[PDB]
């Protein structure tokens, strides 16, 4: 009390205080190199003089020096909070390597002098946030998409699937689609423009072949104008649904891995048959890339066509989908029973970074 | 250790807690079965096996007007209480008006509902 909640992602950092409705400070997980030194949005504005660095790739920390800088910026510049005076809740990807779990614990205690910390699996926090202890979470962010079967509060690690296609790949796909139109979005800022185009204008086609026919005939019923920062207008037509379609058919961008629905189906099949029924009934979407309109209905139809006859399929798509991980964490670290769940400074000093394991 | 966990599953019977501002608070026995539709509850049913051991069924009940912190806490409390019971409890998610026959059978005169409840912890 009061616990700090930090959800570290491949592209975005979700941070705030335990007991809040939402994260108060949401900023990109980027380091700007003209060490570091520019961190956050300030590395996006003065990006013309710097080169961008991402300490987290596909949900996994690959640079601990830069990661440690993101944390310092999170505490000092964003939350404006002394970390040695607060317990800190962190998040990790499913199947996170133990070396990174120990390094994360080491940094918090040794570099930040944190009184107490705890690490939660992201998918689990999302399920909790939806008010469930059992279900299959489809976490889909900027750098990685995870399919996590969870039973009675614990992930089933052998059934977890991972695909490295996500939001960033979709952004580049849209850039590719705009390239064949004559445009040349290539720079740092230009990539950010297209990303905004994707978030604002895109949607999931219920029937892709039918929508593709519709856009080629009644084109006016799909076309939307987008105002570029220079004032010019670009027409966006079939790109609106062709871009997020790659989530269901990755072959569009030249990937061999199966689509979102197939990968979820195979995870369910890797689970005990006695729980598959409950998993179909509790499919929970999380992450920014699951925000596309009509994605819940599309997935629902896809899963039904794969599932056994008369199987009940429910896809839950919470409006706060982008922050479900943080929210689940805020609730978790606010509970009266979580006081004794923390890993204390005392427990670290006589066990080391190997303390995270239980 | 949370004092309510220590009271949990000591003997055959029915135990009900209501989530109140990020905490588990025991419902007074005379109010068992009368659920605030604006709240979330945790219910432990303990049954003596025919061999000395105890049987555990954990039911978390979600009112239609309960807030996200309450429903979230109820699910988390359920896992934590199951952990305390060495994972030997079977967990059940109960929705208002769609409760399982087992959960309904716990209350002889049937489930009652009433508007209102404790305010959100958020
Ligand atoms: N309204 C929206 N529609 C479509 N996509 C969106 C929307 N909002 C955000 N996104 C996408 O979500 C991605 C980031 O989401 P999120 O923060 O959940 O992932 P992350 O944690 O940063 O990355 P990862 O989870 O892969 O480590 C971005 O690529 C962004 O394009
Ligand atoms: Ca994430
Ligand atoms: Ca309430
Ligand atoms: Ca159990
Ligand atoms: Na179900």
């Amino acid at each position: 009390s009061i616990a700090l909640v930090v959800d570290n992602g491949s592209g975005m950092v979700k941070s705030g205080l335990a007991g809040d409705d939402a994260p108060k400070c949401v900023f990109p997980s980027i380091i700007g190199i003209p060490k570091e030194c520019y961190v956050g949005d300030e590395a996006q504005n003065k990006r013309g003089i710097l080169t961008l660095k991402y300490p987290i790739e596909h949900g996994i920390v690959t640079n601990w020096d830069d990661m440690e800088k993101i944390w310092r910026h999170t505490f000092f510049n964003e939350l404006r909070v002394s970390p040695e005076e607060h317990p800190v809740l962190l998040t990790e990807a499913p199947l996170n390597p133990k070396t990174n779990r120990e390094k994360m614990t080491q940094i918090m205690f040794e570099s930040f002098d944190v009184p107490a910390m705890y690490v939660s699996i992201q998918a689990i926090l999302s399920l909790y946030a939806s008010g469930r202890t059992t279900g299959i979470v489809l976490d889909s962010g900027d750098g990685v998409t995870h399919t996590v079967p969870i039973y009675e509060g614990y992930v089933l690690p052998h059934a977890i699937n991972r695909t490295d296609m996500a939001g960033r790949d979709l952004t580049y796909y849209m850039m590719k689609l705009f390239t064949e139109r004559g445009y040349t979005f290539t720079t740092t800022a230009e990539r950010e423009i297209v990303r905004d185009i994707k978030e604002k204008l895109c949607y999931i086609a219920l029937d892709y072949d039918e929508e593709l026919k519709k856009s080629e005939e009644r084109t006016e019923e799909v076309e939307e104008m987008y105002e570029l920062p220079d004032g010019n207008l670009i027409t966006v037509g079939s790109e609106r649904f062709r871009c997020p379609e790659a989530l269901f058919n990755p072959s569009l961008i030249g990937r061999e891995c199966p689509g979102l629905h197939i990968t979820a189906y195979q995870s369910i099949m890797k689970c005990d048959i006695d729980i598959r029924k409950e998993l179909y009934n509790n499919i929970v979407l999380s992450g920014g890339t699951t925000m596309y309109n009509y994605i819940g209905e599309r997935l629902t139809n896809e899963m039904t066509s794969l599932a056994p006859p008369s199987m009940k399929i429910k896809v839950i798509a919470p409006p706060e989908r982008k922050y479900s991980v943080w929210i689940g964490g805020s609730i978790l670290s606010s509970l009266s029973t979580f006081q004794k769940m923390w890993i204390t400074k005392e427990e670290y000093d006589e066990s080391g970074p190997s303390i995270v394991h239980r | 250790e949370h004092p309510e966990f220590l009271k949990a599953g000591k003997e055959p019977g029915l135990q009900i807690w209501r989530v109140e501002k990020f905490d588990l608070v025991p419902v007074p026995p005379n109010l068992y079965g009368d659920f605030f539709t604006g709240d979330a509850y945790v219910i432990l049913k303990t049954v003596q096996l025919r061999n000395g051991n105890l049987q555990y069924d954990l039911h978390y009940w979600l009112g239609n007007e309960c807030s996200q912190d309450e429903s979230g806490a109820a699910a988390i409390f359920t896992v934590q209480l199951d952990d305390y019971l060495n994972g030997r409890a079977v967990q059940h998610r109960e929705v208002q008006g769609f409760e399982s026959s087992t959960f309904s059978g716990y209350f002889k005169s049937g489930l009652k509902y009433k508007k209102g409840g404790v305010a959100s912890g958020f």
